RNA sequence: GUUUAUCUGAGGCCUAACCUCGCUG
RNA sequence: ACUUGAAUUACUGGGAAGUAACUAGAAUAUGUAGUGUAGCGGUGAAAUGCUUAGAUAUUACAUGGAAUACCAAUUGCGAAGGCAGGUUACUACCAGUUUAUUGACGCUGAUGGACGAAAGCGUGGGGAGCGAACAGGAUUAGAUACCCUGGUAGUCCACGCCGUAAACGAUGGAUACUAGCUGUUGGGCGCAAGUUCAGUGGCUAAGCGAAAGUGAUAAGUAUCCCACCUGGGGAGUACG
């Protein structure tokens, strides 16, 4: 169905590495038969608490659509990458898709 | 037992009158379909007694419908069990 | 794993392995070398390492422990039984034309195409260096020296785990429970070893011990004081403090050298 | 945490009353001992019934 | 003492708004009881799981002051 | 009701239990 | 051997039977400690405001003649004396700038030990 | 009480004696 | 022959409802490193215990196990047992309503099948805290206990075995009638008031009951089916 994942990267990476990781994550979905909708990059935000002795991180949102049979390998190739620190994937329905659309249409 | 509207319409049209979603034959076919598609899930989730009991309940409903058919018309019962491979 | 019915007293408690993962019975002729067995006798002829006799002469299959063909995918052709070890073999055929006898994993079936090298994926069967095995994976056939072969976790059902990585060495939990450091350039195979149902096999018979190559072991307690330091005594008697044959204590006495030059790689003992 | 910025007795009394208000002076005396669910589930049906009969 | 979600037309509770999720949390970072906010149970469950999701995503702290 | 009626049924079930325990491993 | 730069903390860890004050540098290196049981109060009077005051004043004008002027007191644990452990440090020289309470509370972590009869 | 040229007690690091491994030095 | 009972289908939703796999924080324990000296812990008071071989205390890092503060409750779901950090996959069930559809296909149910708290048993791991048995200290005329200090099985996981509880609403499952007041959960109709189904609490009228009490979610008035009762002890004992 409609899924949405948000993940944080390591703040010690460069702009060329944070741009070479998101593309490797997005080519993982476009090869199994997905359709990326809105790839958002909030940037270098601060964390409420400390994760791995770090207090900052690059946030990213994917918000894709793919059958649920290819959602386990996508999760393993999140905890097998050492550049990430946290990730969260949640499903959306006909109460959150509309909010996502109307908040993306709000700049 | 992943049942969609299209799948239900197809399994009812296979027995006839796709709009007749109350016929005993169509109900028995649907029960058999979602029992065959559930006994397989019960092979990888052998500790799912919650769905084992629902499978038993579906078997009971199908047996009630089969008894109704057996008591009303003896020919339709044999026809349905021969075409659906039920009753051992 | 089958449980034989108690028809005979030598068959009451016998438990036979199932061998459910074995497919082919005939081995490969080009990958077999001759091997003879010894009764513990060394080169000069003296019987060292006693209690080993002989039974059911076997043949040796050349196992490929290095697996130094990187970038060439190989397909599993058959899963066979090796009498010279505990795990199944599962012959491989490479894409170029070679045929090898690497050791099998737990989830290695007939038809899988696995690739070696550092650019491979961390799947079951594939081999990768410890600098690229991600973390906490259940690995096996860990190399102790780069380019030499497989040493650790080679028996049926064993495995190790990656712990951390510090510059040059990675911490690994051996099957015995020992935590030790291994160079990052060493290779390893993902996935547990085969059989895994070997500990469940019972003999129920003195004859199987001799089929396997063993011989009966006499207790030094039922001996004379000229044969063992624990024998002798009118009536049934003990042997005092258990020695081996030369006064070496046989309960708690550690035999590892406290000046072992490889002591800088051990983090816990558990042995 | 209970970080409180900053006489000293006034700030000390403020901190003490905030500590008594945040519900902790009695929260640790309940965790010092073990209360199993069979006894923690009756102090609710005996408190709600009292609050209902007090209405 | 009404429900701010039943009065309006909001059916979802987003978790990516740390500034919006501060209206249902204590001064020390604890979920406020729905008695003080008038929120119905159906939406209180959703706001609680949203606060927990934000805590996991490190947008709201576990131990604050 | 009263506890005296439920009483003595603890003793009747404790004496039998202790007797069966002390008569184990007899063969 | 420890640097006594004029910015530090005072960890006051109290409990149901004792209290321990520790004036510490700004890096975790303890400078001077004191306890109610250390200040000759062995008995049921270790958890008392007077005992806490004496234990605090014992180390107050000990760490004072070392180079400590500003403290960021951290209070931990229940029990009496949390009041007159900061009272008789701020009234004995060294000045306090915070009353941060760091009492640890588990989120259903471990089993409490066998409620006592 | 320190400085300069030696002796000694200990740690760390380097390779260049000495040991070991992989391809054939 | 019919639709009111029953079941199916369509649309709105509902939840700690199950099985499997990942993941987060607080706290406890241990280890390493830094600071530092004489106590720490415990009780009605003490002692056993850990400590000058550097404890308790504090800072940083690492390891491992179990359970999920706030939300959070006469809430909700499940046939019952029971189900609570977060996410996904595979299922199941329930409620309301404009539909469409079959047409008594219904209720109960002896033998029987399945599930079934905790404790217990077998095999293989794990073991932070708690802690049967047990070892010391303390109280007592005595203390095989309450109290204090340690601590094995166990508690946990993957396959199994037994089938027992104050397994309680001490109230079997259906259907139909018979006054109200007052909260709350999920739906429908409503611009609000408010109304109508499906669940969940309290007060009480008539009526029942020996009384306590129950009282529209009956222990009220009827009908169907199942189980059980016939003085106390012996006795859930003896025998099979």
């Amino acid at each position: 169905n409609h899924y949405e994942t948000v993940f944080i990267l390591n703040p010690v990476l460069s702009e060329v590495q944070v741009k070479e990781t998101v593309t490797k994550f997005e080519e993982f979905l476009t090869s199994r038969g997905a359709e990326m909708v809105s790839k958002e990059d909030w940037g270098l935000k601060k964390m409420a608490y400390e994760i791995q002795n770090k207090k900052s991180g690059f946030y990213h949102l994917f918000e894709f659509k793919v059958a649920g049979e290819v959602l386990i390998a996508f999760e393993t190739e999140f905890r097998r990458d050492e550049r990430v620190m946290r990730f969260l994937t949640v499903s959306l329905d006909k109460h959150a898709i509309s909010w996502a659309e109307r908040r993306r249409a709000k700049l | 037992m992943y049942l969609t509207k299209e799948k239900k319409e197809e399994i009812f049209a296979q027995h006839g009158d796709a709009k007749n979603t109350g016929k005993a034959e169509g109900q028995i076919a649907l029960f058999t379909y979602r029992i065959s598609h559930l006994t397989e899930h019960l092979k990888k989730n052998r500790h799912d007694y919650n769905t084992e009991r629902s499978l038993v309940l579906l078997v009971g409903k199908r047996r009630a419908l089969l008894d109704y058919l057996k008591r009303k018309d003896i020919n339709r019962y044999r026809e349905i069990i021969k075409v659906l491979n039920i009753r051992k | 794993v089958r449980k034989l019915k108690p028809i005979t007293p030598g068959q009451r408690f016998r438990v036979v392995n199932g061998y459910d993962a074995i497919t082919t019975d005939k081995p490969e002729r080009s990958l077999i070398s001759p091997i003879k067995n010894s009764g513990g006798r060394n080169s000069q002829g003296k019987m060292t390492m006693r209690y080993t006799g002989g039974g059911h002469k076997q043949r040796y299959r050349i196992i490929d422990f290095k697996r130094t063909k990187d970038g060439i995918p190989a397909t599993v052709k058959s899963i066979e039984y090796d009498p010279n070890r505990t795990a199944f073999i599962a012959l491989l055929a490479y894409a170029d034309g070679e045929k090898t006898y690497i050791i099998a994993q737990n989830g290695l079936k007939v038809g899988q195409k696995l690739v070696s090298g550092p650019e491979s994926q961390p799947e079951i069967g594939n081999t990768l260096p410890l600098s690229r095995i991600p973390l906490g994976t259940v690995i096996s056939c860990i190399e102790l020296r780069p380019g030499q072969g497989a040493v650790i976790a080679r028996s049926a059902g064993t495995f190790a785990q990656l712990m951390a990585r510090d510059g040059k060495y990675a911490t690994i939990k051996m099957p015995s429970g020992e935590t030790r450091l291994i160079l990052l350039t060493c290779s390893a195979t993902i996935g547990e070893v085969s059989n895994s149902d070997h500990q469940l096999v019972v003999s129920g018979k003195a004859g199987r011990t001799r089929w396997l190559g063993r011989r009966p072991r006499t207790r030094p307690v039922a001996m004379n004081p000229v044969d063992h330091p624990m024998g002798g005594g009118e009536g049934r008697s003990s042997g005092g403090h258990p020695r081996s044959r030369n006064g070496l204590p046989a309960k708690g006495y550690r035999t590892r050298s406290k000046k072992n030059p490889s002591n800088k790689y051990i983090v816990e003992r558990r042995k | 945490m209970l970080i409180i910025p900053i006489n000293i007795d006034r700030a000390l009394k403020r901190y003490k009353r905030k500590f008594d208000k945040t519900g902790t002076v009695r929260q640790l005396r309940a965790r010092t001992a073990f209360i199993k669910p069979s006894v923690v589930k009756r102090a609710q049906i005996q408190k709600a019934a009292y609050i209902q009969t007090l209405k | 003492k009404y429900c701010r979600f039943k009065k309006s037309g909001i059916k979802y509770i987003d978790y990516k708004d740390a500034d919006f999720l501060l209206k249902f949390v204590n001064e020390q970072g604890k979920i406020l009881p729905r008695r003080l906010t008038g929120t119905s149970l159906k939406y209180q469950r959703k706001v609680s799981v949203a606060v927990k999701r934000a805590r996991h995503l490190a947008l709201m702290p576990y131990v604050a002051d | 009701p009263s506890g005296k009626k439920r009483k003595r049924h603890k003793v009747a079930t404790h004496k039998r239990k202790k007797r069966a325990r002390a008569n184990r491993h007899k063969k | 051997k420890v640097i006594v730069e004029s910015t530090g903390e005072a960890h006051i860890s109290s409990t149901f039977n004792n209290i321990i004050i520790s004036l510490t540098n700004k890096k975790g290196e303890v400078i001077a400690w004191s306890s109610a049981g250390k200040m000759g109060f062995r008995g049921s009077k270790k958890n008392t405001p007077y005992a806490a005051q004496m234990a605090a004043e014992d180390c107050s004008k000990v760490a004072l003649e070392a180079g400590l002027k500003k403290v960021k007191v951290y209070v931990k644990g229940p029990g009496n004396g949390r009041e007159s452990a900061i009272r008789s440090i701020h009234n004995g020289g060294i000045e306090v700038t915070e009353i941060i309470d760091v009492t640890p509370m588990p989120h259903n972590g471990c089993r409490p030990p066998k409620r006592r009869r």
